[PDB]
């Protein structure tokens, strides 16, 4: 079901699964080609960036070392688990720490 | 040997002419990021 | 004089197994999680309570990725780790039952 | 073009179609200095 064709229901019924907003603390697997050593792909916690005018994925300086990443124009992939066991394998096992 | 119908094709060019070691055959990167093998 | 192929070969259908489970006074390996097996008991957990949601866990949480890790933690996770040990030719299946609620939990919180 | 051609090379089925992927719910962009996020935050 869609959300803006449906409107009618005060709350939702127990069982239900809901495609909401990635928020500020969830999990994401970031990534840059090539992925030469096993840190290439890691799991960080996503700061939402409220600026419209931001279209590039920030991160710390001292986070390159994981991917052998600089800023001279390098683009690298995101993607957000959005199932329960990867949710969960994500923050236990793929964590960057 | 004054016809030149039945000639060859190729030999109109100029006549003449097992990994290549330039080649990112064994590399998975997209073609659309290759930025990131910039020498920097 | 070797003839032409029989119904007794050409099966295809492996023969059904029997699951031998090793006691535990005769048991080898480790009494403590790996990170894997912790990952997968978490992750099967908390999918099992999107889907029923019925827990022991006294304590109140608003996900089910906490609640299992709390029931990994507090040792109420109804599950266990069956470490298949040999596949024997006669068809035995040699395995071990490890129970996580008496294994060191290598998990942080 | 033969069913057999489909298999060898990089753009063949097996090394393009599985033990690679196209998949959704992934994004790409252009990275970014940024000292105000935590070294496991990604802005
Ligand atoms: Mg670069």
């Amino acid at each position: 079901h869609d959300i803006e064709g449906l409107k009618q229901d005060f709350r939702l019924e127990v069982g239900d699964i809901l495609y909401r907003d990635v928020v500020t603390g969830d999990v994401a697997f970031f990534n840059r080609q090539p992925s030469l050593e096993r840190s290439s792909i890691g799991v960080h916690r996503i700061v939402v960036l409220e600026n419209p005018k931001i279209s590039t994925f920030q991160m710390n300086v001292s986070a390159c070392a994981w991917y052998n990443a600089d800023f001279d124009g390098d683009q690298m992939n995101l993607w957000v688990p959005w199932s329960v066991m990867s949710r969960v394998e994500a923050e236990l096992l793929c964590s960057v720490r | 040997g004054e016809d030149s119908s039945m000639d060859d094709i190729s030999a109109y060019s100029s006549p003449g002419l097992l990994d290549d070691p330039f080649s990112i055959e064994d590399v998975d990167i997209s073609l659309d990021v290759l930025d990131n093998l910039a020498p920097q | 004089i070797v003839e032409s192929p029989s119904i007794c070969e050409g099966f295809v259908q492996a023969s059904s197994q029997t699951l031998v489970i090793i006691p535990d006074n005769e048991r080898i390996t480790s009494n403590v999680l790996t990170t894997f097996e912790a990952t997968r008991l978490v992750a099967v957990r908390a999918q099992q309570l999107a889907i029923n949601g019925s827990t022991m866990l006294k304590k109140k949480y608003s996900s089910p990725i906490d609640i299992a890790k709390q029931e990994l933690f507090n040792r109420k996770i109804p599950l266990l780790v069956m470490r298949c040990i040999k596949v024997t030719p006669e068809g035995q299946k040699i395995v071990e039952i490890w129970n996580p609620r008496e294994m060191g939990i290598p998990l942080l919180d | 073009p033969s069913i057999m051609r489909r298999l060898p090379r990089k753009e063949g089925r097996i090394r393009k179609s599985l033990l690679g992927s196209q998949v959704w719910s992934i994004s790409r962009s252009t990275i970014c200095g940024n000292s105000d996020l935590h070294l496991d935050e990604v802005g």
